[PDB]
């Protein structure tokens, strides 16, 4: 529900989440350009075709709020889309 | 208390000097109230026997390189109670790979299985601990405010002053802000998560290197990273 038919509304595929990892503003800043309000929920999925990492960076529990979407190719490149 | 406590979860005996202490303190209480009227409107994550598997595959003296996650995986199937762990018929998660990736680029000898079950370092004496417990199916973070970590901590503080010598593996600020060893006594390493989203590729992390080299140092034999 919800946050994987965020992927699918945003990619198409029909991903499922693999792991959600904890961030502090700090360490996605560094990466996203921007810095988030508060904690960033990264939910990783995994698009074995194409083999990128779909990442769709959302707020903490238990509000899950949709905050950027990232698409990383196998060469470490990133598509950025804030949400 | 402790041989009920111990029944419940089927905690291993060797534990028992660094968890007792704990039950006594009125907030763990509560953390096992809060844990048993949740198991009875959700479906919680990992099953009740792996909750504490960790105690299982060697002792506290055993320990030598404690690793430390952050809330298990959500997807049934997936966590049986160690920290990045997955059972052997679950694909490895992208943290995963990226761990496994950095292990071989330190020991590019090894013969990996493909697989991301780490049942064969934690015999080893590497206890890879989450902070919190357990997770509801599909809420990521939804136990995270129970009370699990400082639970946790408590344990990590005394097995720390109980046998110095330990490699401490804090990937990513969370995990370095939650557990604060001494750093004159332990051999502390930090670095970026292993998540695919971090700035700097883990499969650049030598962790595994300096902590053999430090056992090394200790008299302590080098764990064999291979899975």
């Amino acid at each position: 529900t919800n946050l994987s038919d965020i992927i699918e509304k945003e990619t198409g595929k029909q991903l499922v989440i693999q792991e959600s990892i904890l961030m502090l503003p700090e360490e996605v800043e560094e990466v996203i350009g921007n810095k988030p309000e508060s904690d960033i929920l990264v939910h990783t999925a995994y698009d074995e075709s194409t083999d990128e990492n779909v990442m769709l960076l959302t707020s903490d529990a238990p509000e899950y709020k949709p905050w950027a979407l990232v698409i990383q190719d196998s060469n470490g490149e990133n598509k950025i889309k804030m949400l | 208390d402790w041989t009920t406590f111990r029944r419940v979860f089927l905690i291993d005996d060797a534990w028992r000097p660094l968890m007792e202490p704990e039950l006594a303190n009125p907030l763990t209480a509560h953390l096992l109230a809060e844990y048993n009227r949740r198991c009875q409107t959700e479906e919680v994550l990992p099953p009740r026997e792996d909750v504490f598997s960790w105690t299982r595959y060697c002792t506290p003296d055993e320990v030598r390189v404690v690793i430390i996650g952050q809330d298990p995986y959500h997807h049934p199937g997936q966590a049986h109670g160690l920290a990045f762990s997955v059972r052997a018929n679950v694909p490895p998660p992208p943290s995963l790979r990226n761990v496994l990736a950095a292990v071989k680029n330190c020991y590019p000898e090894a013969r990996m299985s493909g697989h991301g079950c780490l049942e064969k370092w934690a015999r080893d004496g590497v206890l890879l601990l989450n902070t919190t417990l357990t997770v509801k199916r599909g809420a990521a973070a939804s136990h995270s405010r129970i009370g699990w970590d400082r639970f946790v901590g408590g344990v990590i503080r005394r097995l720390a002053a109980r046998r110095p010598g330990l490699v401490f593996m804090l990937w990513g600020t969370h995990a370095q802000n939650a557990i604060r060893p001494d750093p004159r006594v332990h051999c502390v390493l930090k670095f970026s998560h292993p998540s695919p989203l971090s700035k700097v590729p883990f499969g650049t992390c030598q962790h595994f290197l300096v902590a053999n080299r430090y056992l090394e140092t200790r008299s302590i034999s080098p764990i064999d990273w291979s899975v």
